[PDB]
C-alpha cells in the first residue's frame, strides 16, 4: 500500500525538483565515519573490511590519519561529479537527504 | 434550438493571450543556456508535463513550454526551484525586492525566469508603500539601502586567541543539559589538558569602502540646519520641546504645533544639545511655515470643504486681494515673515468689514492653519515675533554629488559631464561639431539619436536595421552546435582541441556545397532532392525555416540601393567571395609555384571574358595582375571605402574594373607541372560568411534612409565639409575613420563596435529632476574601490613590483602599452600570426581549462566564457612576438642570437634591413622575402604557446624586459579565481561578473598608469581612477559582462537590445513623463555593482 500511494504521488508531481547543486547535507563528513559508514562486514583481511583500504584498527599513526583525511574528500569528489553528470541528464530519482 | 440564437449573436471570446499582458510577452535571449542539446522527434512538453501543470504561476509555465526533450525540461524545473529560493530569503524585507529588479544580472541582461513580472510588481509596491514619500522617491532609496552595507575582510589570527573564543562556547551553551547521565556525584578532572580543533581566522571591517548615501531633497522645499543626519519636521519638533528646560514659557506653543518635510543636520538627541537657546527657537520659528503644506491642500481638491481651514483659505485670499486696490498666496505669507516693515505697513489699517488692524486679523488665521484647533495663543506667535545658520530653502536645480568630476555651476554643464561618463558616442558628437557649421549639420546625419523629432540619424537606423539580421542568424548558429554535440563531448574536447576544429570545417563544406546545387536546379525550374547524409538535411531545413534569404533581399531593395535589382533570388542564395587566406595557405605549403603562376591563370580567364570587347593582350595582365594585389590587401586587413562607390561591395569583378563569369573548373598547367584551378580559392565556411554579408548591408541600408542612398554624393559633402576648419587635414580624416566604422571596416583599433553606444541628446531640465544624477554617481564611487584595491594588490605582490614599476619608465612604458592595446596586431604587416593562432586552436589549449573544470560547473558557463580568455590572449601572443620582432631588426644583439633559433640566417636579415629603410610604413611585405620570415614567425608562435602553459618563463625568453611582464601574468590571475571560489563555489551570474572583471581589470589598470606617467603627472589611485573612465566609460563595462555570458551570434542581440531599451526610456522622461516604469528601465548599467562587491572585497582577503 505504501509503495503503490508513492507511485501516484510521484506521477501527480508532488515533489519539488531538486537543485542545480548538490545540497551540503548530501556531503560525508567525520559524523557520518563514525555512524558505521564504510563498514564492509566480515571479511579475511584487516585491509578488506573497511572500504578506504586501512589497515591499522587498534594503533593508528598520523600518517593514517592524513590518509584517510585525503580519501574522504577523494570519495567526496567522486560523489559530487556522480550528482552533478546524472542531474544533467535529467535522471535523478525522487529522493532527498539521506535517501539520496 | 434557442441557445443557438443566443451564441449566434455574441461576439467571440477573446484569446486567451491578449489577458495575461505585461506578464507573458526573445526566445533566443532565454535558451542561451540550453543551446546545444540535440531536438527531440516528437516531443511536445504540453503532453509531457500532464497532472503537474496545476502547479505554477502562469509565468513559470511560459517559461517551461519551451522544452525541445526530455533533457531540457529537466533542467529547466531544476533552475526553476533555484529561482524561488533565492527570492524567498528577499522576500524577508519589502524594499529589497524593490532593488531587485535593477541588480539582479539573469533579470536585466537575460536568462531568467520571467523579467516583465518582477518589473511589474516592483513599480506597484513602489506605488503601494508611498500612500522617500513619493513613487520616484522609493525607487531611488531602495538602491541607496542594500548597498551601504561595510564588508568585512578575512585575516590571519593567533590560533591561542581563537581557542580561548571558542571555549568560552559550550559553556554558556551547555548550561541547559539536563545532566542524567554521569551525575556530578560521578564526575573528576581528567589527567590532561583539551583543546578544541578550530580554525586561526578573524574578520575586520573594511576601510576603502566609500560612505554612500542618497539625495531625495533638492526637489522639495526643506529646511537646513547648521550649513549627516536626516529626519521630519514632526520628529524634530518634539526633540526640541523636551530637551528645553531653558526656554521662555513659547514652549507651550511648541507642545500644540508639535501635535499639529525633511531636514538635514550636518545620536539626534545630542544635535540639539550642541545647540544655544536662540538657534533652537528659530527652529521652531521656521516651522511655522507648516502653511505650506495646508495652502497647498485648499488648492488642489484635499481639504474638499471641511471647515474651518476652508475658510481660513479663503478670508486669508481675501486680505490678499485687498491690499493691491488699496495700499499666489505662497509670496505673500512668506513676505509676513521673512520682513519688518511690511508688518508695519499693515498696522496703519483697520478692515473694512470689522474691528482690528488688518494684520490682527490675517494673524489669528495663521494659528487657524498651523495648530488646525479653530480659533488662546496668539501672545506666543506675538512675542515670537519680536543671525543664526538655520534656514528654508526653495528647491534647487542641481542636487548634491558626491563625486569630484560631475560638479557644475549650473544645470547645462553637469548635463554636459554626466551623460560623457556614460556612453562613449557623446564625446565623438562633441568632438565633431568643433569643426565649423557645415560638420555641424552633418553631424546630426551620423551619430545623434534624436528625441523629438522623427528625422533620426543614419546610425540610429542601422542599429534598428541590424537586429532583424541577428534574430535569423540565432536559429542557424544553434543548429550547428547541435550537429556536433554528439561525438564530442565537453571531456573530449578539452583533450583533442586541434582536431576537433576539423570536425567544424568538414560540415561547413558539405553544407556550402549542399547549398549550391538547390540554387542553380531551383533557379531552371527543376526539382530539389535530399541528401543521405542526415545532418545536412537538418542543417538545410533549419536554413530555409530561418527565412532570412527572402527578408535580406527584400530589405536591400527597399529604398533602392544603387545596383540592387541585378541580384537574383532563391530561398537557398548564398554570396561568393575569394579568400586571401586560403590563397597564402596554399602557396606556403608548395614552393614550386610562385607569384609568375597565379597572375598568368587570372589573365587567361579575363583574356576570355572579354574577347567580344576587343580586350587588348596588356590589359588583361595588368586585371590579371591588379586581382592579386588587392587579393592580399584582404587578407592583411588594410582596405576600405572610396574603393567600392561603383556599386555594392561583395563583386569580385567589379572591385578590380573599379581599381583601372570565372569558368572556376578549367585547369591550368604551371611550369612544374602542377596543374591548378580558381576552385581552390573560393571561401567555403557559412557562418563567417553570413555575418560578413548582414553587418554591411545594415550598414548600406541605414546609410540609405539618412539621404545617401548612393556613396559617390556621400564623399563629395564630407569632402565640401572639410574645407571650413582652420585644419582641414585633421577633419577629413575625423570623418573618414567614422565612416569607415559605420559601413563596418577594420579601422586598427581595439574598440567595441559603434552600434553598440548611444548618443542621446535632449531636455536637460527634466532630466534632473527624474533623479538619474543620483543613481550615476553612486555607480561611479565603486571604481575607485576597485582600482583601489588592484593597485594595493600590484603594490603587494613580487611580481606586481617592477610590472607597476616598467609601467612609469620612459624606456619601455611605450612598447608595454602597444602590446596591451594590439596596436601592431589588429591590422597590417603581422596580421598572419593572429589568424593562425585565432581559428586553428581550441579552449583546451589553454591549461588553465584543465585545472578548474570542476571546481567550476561543468557546463555551459565554463565553455562560454573560456571563449573571451582564449581570445584575450592570443592577442598578447601576438603583439610579444610582434614587438621582439622589430626590436631585433633595429640592432639588438641578443634578440637576434634568440631569433635565430627559429631559422633566422644572414641573407634574410640583410634584406629585411634592407627593405624597411627604403619604406618605414610597410603595410605589408614585399613579396621576395614574403614567404620566408611568414614561416619563421609562426614556428615561434607554437612553441610559445607549448612552453608557457603552466605560467612560466621558458629558458630563452629571459633576454626579454617587457616579456617578464606578460608571460608570468596569468599565474597572477589565477591567485584572484583561486579566493572567489573560496566565497561563494556556485559561479551563478554574480560570481561571473566578478570572475571577468577579476582578468580584465588589471590591463586597464597599467595602461592607464603607462598614459598618465608620459604626460609628467604624479600617479596616484584617485588620478588612475579618472583616467581610466575616458577609455571605458560605464556603459562600456557592461560591454565585458555580456561578452563573458553569450560568445557570437547571440552576443549581438543582448548588447543591442539593452541601448534601444534604455533610448526608448529616456525619450519618454525628456517628453514630460517620469513614470517609475521609465527610471527602472532607464539604467542598465547598474546590475553590475554586485558582481563589482564580490571582485573589488575579495582581493583584500588573506591567503
Amino acid at each position: 500500500d505504501v509503495v503503490g500511494k508513492r507511485a501516484q504521488d510521484i506521477a501527480s508531481g508532488k515533489v519539488l525538483a531538486l537543485p542545480a547543486n548538490m545540497p551540503a547535507d548530501v556531503s560525508i563528513t567525520q559524523a557520518d565515519v563514525t555512524a558505521g559508514i564504510f563498514d564492509l562486514g566480515l571479511g579475511k583481511d584487516a585491509r578488506n573490511r573497511n572500504m578506504l583500504g586501512i589497515q591499522s584498527w587498534v594503533f593508528t599513526s598520523d600518517a593514517d590519519e592524513k590518509a584517510a583525511q585525503a580519501r574522504v574528500s577523494q570519495v567526496n569528489s567522486a560523489m559530487n561529479n556522480e550528482y552533478v553528470y546524472n542531474q544533467q541528464r535529467g535522471s535523478l530519482p525522487a529522493l532527498v537527504g539521506d535517501d539520496l | 434550438n434557442p441557445s443557438a440564437l443566443v451564441q449566434a449573436m455574441q461576439k467571440p471570446v477573446a484569446s486567451v493571450t491578449d489577458s495575461f499582458k505585461a506578464t507573458l510577452s526573445a526566445k533566443a535571449l532565454r535558451g542561451v543556456e540550453y543551446a546545444s542539446i540535440p531536438t527531440e522527434a516528437g516531443f511536445e512538453p504540453s503532453k509531457a508535463l500532464g497532472d503537474s501543470v496545476s502547479q505554477y504561476t502562469a509565468d513559470e509555465l511560459e517559461f517551461l513550454s519551451d522544452a525541445r526533450s526530455s533533457a531540457e525540461l529537466a533542467q529547466r524545473r531544476s533552475q526553476v526551484q533555484d529561482t524561488r529560493n533565492n527570492y524567498d530569503a528577499m522576500g524577508q524585507n519589502m524594499l529589497t525586492t524593490v532593488a531587485a529588479s535593477m541588480l539582479d544580472v539573469d533579470m536585466v541582461i537575460g536568462g531568467g525566469v520571467g523579467a516583465l513580472s518582477k518589473v511589474s510588481r516592483a513599480t506597484r509596491l513602489a506605488v503601494g508603500l508611498s500612500a522617500t514619500i513619493t513613487p520616484l522617491d522609493v525607487v531611488g532609496t531602495s538602491v541607496g539601502i542594500a548597498m551601504s552595507a561595510i564588508p568585512g575582510i578575512r585575516k590571519v589570527a593567533k590560533a591561542e586567541q581563537v581557542q580561548q573564543g571558542a571555549v568560552r562556547g559550550g559553556v554558556n551553551a551547555a548550561e541547559d543539559a539536563a545532566g542524567t547521565v554521569v551525575p556530578p556525584k560521578d564526575v573528576t578532572v581528567p589527567p590532561v589538558r583539551e583543546v578544541p580543533e578550530v580554525q586561526p581566522i578573524k574578520t575586520v571591517a573594511d576601510e576603502d569602502y566609500p560612505k554612500i548615501d542618497i539625495d531625495t531633497y533638492s526637489n522639495k522645499e526643506h529646511i537646513e540646519v547648521g550649513r549627516s543626519l536626516k529626519t521630519t519636521v514632526q520628529n524634530a519638533v518634539l526633540a526640541v520641546t523636551a530637551l528645553g528646560d531653558d526656554l521662555p514659557e513659547v514652549r507651550a506653543l511648541g507642545r500644540a504645533l508639535g501635535a499639529s518635510r525633511a531636514e538635514i543636520f550636518n545620536t539626534l538627541s545630542d544635535h540639539v544639545r550642541g545647540m544655544s537657546t536662540y538657534e533652537k527657537t528659530i527652529l521652531l520659528h521656521e516651522a511655522a511655515h507648516a502653511k505650506t503644506g495646508r495652502s497647498i491642500r485648499a488648492v488642489e481638491s484635499g481639504a474638499v470643504s471641511d471647515g474651518v481651514v476652508y475658510e481660513a483659505v479663503q478670508r486669508i485670499k481675501e486680505i490678499q486681494w485687498y491690499v493691491k486696490a488699496n495700499v499666489d498666496t505662497h509670496e505673500f505669507i512668506s513676505q509676513l515673515f521673512n520682513s519688518e516693515h511690511f508688518r508695519d505697513a499693515l498696522r496703519s489699517v483697520k478692515m473694512p468689514g470689522s474691528d482690528g488692524t488688518l494684520l490682527s486679523n490675517l494673524m489669528k488665521r495663521v494659528v487657524t492653519l498651523f495648530t488646525g484647533k479653530a480659533p488662546n495663543a496668539f501672545d506666543a506667535t506675538l512675542q515670537a515675533f519680536d543671525p543664526a545658520d538655520v534656514f528654508l530653502n526653495a528647491p534647487k536645480a542641481t542636487p548634491d554629488l558626491q563625486s569630484k568630476v560631475l560638479q557644475a555651476p549650473n544645470v547645462i554643464e553637469m548635463n554636459n559631464k554626466v551623460m560623457g561618463a556614460l556612453n562613449r558616442n557623446f564625446s565623438l558628437y562633441e568632438r565633431l561639431k568643433s569643426f565649423g557649421y557645415k560638420a555641424s549639420t552633418l553631424a546630426d546625419q551620423l551619430v545623434v539619436d534624436a528625441t523629438g523629432t522623427e528625422a533620426n540619424s543614419a546610425a540610429h537606423h542601422a542599429r534598428a536595421a541590424h537586429l532583424a539580421s541577428n534574430v535569423s542568424i540565432v536559429q542557424v548558429d544553434d543548429a550547428f552546435r547541435q550537429a556536433l554535440s554528439a561525438d564530442w563531448p565537453l571531456v573530449q574536447r578539452l583533450r583533442h582541441p586541434v582536431l576537433y576544429r576539423e570536425a567544424q570545417r568538414d560540415l561547413s563544406q558539405k553544407v556550402y556545397q549542399q547549398l549550391a546545387e538547390n540554387h542553380d536546379r531551383f533557379l531552371k525550374g527543376q526539382s530539389i532532392q535530399p541528401s543521405n547524409d542526415p545532418r545536412v538535411n537538418s542543417m538545410v531545413d533549419a536554413f530555409v525555416n530561418s527565412n532570412w534569404a527572402k527578408d535580406e533581399l527584400a530589405r536591400v531593395k527597399g529604398a533602392g540601393i544603387n545596383g540592387a535589382d541585378a541580384v537574383r533570388e532563391s530561398p537557398y542564395y548564398l554570396p561568393r567571395q575569394h579568400s586571401g587566406n586560403k590563397l597564402n595557405d596554399f602557396m606556403r605549403n608548395n614552393r614550386q609555384v610562385t607569384k609568375d603562376d597565379i597572375v598568368g591563370m587570372y589573365t587567361e580567364q579575363f583574356s576570355r571574358m572579354f574577347q567580344q570587347n576587343g580586350i587588348t593582350p596588356e590589359t588583361a595582365r595588368k586585371l590579371g595582375a591588379k586581382m592579386f594585389d588587392n587579393m592580399q590587401d584582404q587578407a592583411a586587413h588594410v582596405q576600405g571605402y572610396r574603393q567600392s562607390i561603383a556599386g555594392m561591395s561583395y563583386d569580385d569583378i567589379e572591385n578590380t574594373l573599379e581599381a583601372l563569369e570565372f569558368d572556376m573548373t578549367a585547369q591550368y598547367t604551371t611550369k612544374s607541372g602542377d596543374m591548378i584551378s580558381p576552385s581552390m580559392f573560393v571561401n567555403n565556411d557559412v557562418m563567417g560568411l553570413m555575418e560578413g554579408y548582414s553587418r554591411r548591408m545594415s550598414g548600406r541600408v541605414g546609410l540609405a534612409k539618412a539621404g545617401f542612398p548612393d556613396l559617390r554624393d556621400a564623399v563629395k559633402a564630407i569632402d565640401e565639409a572639410a574645407a571650413e576648419a582652420q585644419d582641414p587635414a585633421a577633419a577629413l580624416h575625423a570623418f573618414d575613420n567614422t565612416m569607415n566604422q559605420i559601413l563596418g571596416y577594420p579601422t586598427g583599433e581595439d574598440v567595441p563596435d559603434i552600434l553598440r553606444s548611444a548618443s542621446i541628446i535632449g531636455g536637460a531640465l527634466n532630466l534632473a529632476n527624474s533623479g538619474i544624477y543620483q543613481l550615476a554617481d553612486m555607480s561611479l564611487m565603486l571604481q575607485q574601490f576597485g582600482i583601489t584595491k588592484t593597485l594595493k594588490a600590484f603594490g603587494s605582490t613580487a611580481f606586481g613590483r617592477n610590472a607597476m614599476d616598467v609601467a612609469k619608465s620612459a624606456e619601455f612604458g611605450s612598447r608595454l602599452q602597444d602590446v596591451i592595446e594590439a596596436r601592431h596586431v589588429l591590422s597590417g604587416k603581422y596580421r598572419s600570426v593572429l589568424t593562425h593562432l585565432e581559428d586553428n586552436r581550441d579552449i583546451g589549449s589553454l591549461g588553465v581549462a584543465h585545472r578548474y573544470v570542476q571546481q567550476m560547473g561543468q557546463g555551459t558557463r565554463f565553455v562560454n566564457g573560456m571563449e573571451f580568455i582564449r581570445r584575450g590572449q592570443a592577442k598578447l601572443v601576438s603583439g610579444l612576438i610582434a614587438d621582439t620582432v622589430d626590436d631585433a631588426i633595429a640592432g639588438n644583439a641578443s634578440a637576434v642570437t634568440a631569433m635565430e633559433r627559429f631559422g633566422l640566417n644572414q641573407q634574410l636579415l640583410d634584406e629585411l634591413r634592407k627593405a624597411t629603410a627604403a619604406n618605414p610604413d610597410m603595410r605589408k611585405w614585399p613579396d621576395s622575402v614574403r614567404m620566408d620570415i611568414e614561416a619563421v614567425t609562426h614556428n615561434m608562435a607554437d612553441s610559445i604557446v607549448l612552453e608557457n602553459r603552466l605560467g612560466e618563463i621558458p629558458a630563452w625568453m629571459q633576454f626579454s624586459s617587457v616579456g617578464k611582464v606578460i608571460l608570468p601574468y596569468m599565474t597572477f590571475v589565477a591567485g584572484a579565481w583561486n579566493k572567489i571560489l573560496r566565497r561563494t563555489a556556485k559561479l551563478d551570474g554574480a560570481t561571473g561578473v566578478a570572475i571577468a572583471l577579476a582578468y580584465q581589470m588589471p590591463l586597464v589598470t597599467l595602461s592607464s598608469a603607462t598614459s598618465i606617467a608620459i604626460s609628467g603627472k604624479p600617479v596616484t589611485p584617485e588620478s588612475v581612477a579618472q583616467r581610466a573612465l575616458v577609455q571605458v566609460p560605464m556603459m562600456s563595462w557592461a560591454g565585458f559582462a555580456v561578452d563573458f555570458w553569450a560568445n557570437g551570434a547571440s552576443n549581438n542581440l543582448a548588447a543591442l537590445a539593452l541601448v534601444d531599451r534604455m533610448h526608448a526610456a529616456m525619450s519618454s522622461i525628456a517628453s514630460g513623463e517620469t513614470n517609475p516604469e521609465s527610471l527602472i528601465k532607464a539604467v542598465p548599467f547598474l546590475s553590475i555593482l554586485p558582481g563589482m562587491r564580490l571582485m573589488g572585497a575579495s582581493l583584500a582577503d588573506d591567503d
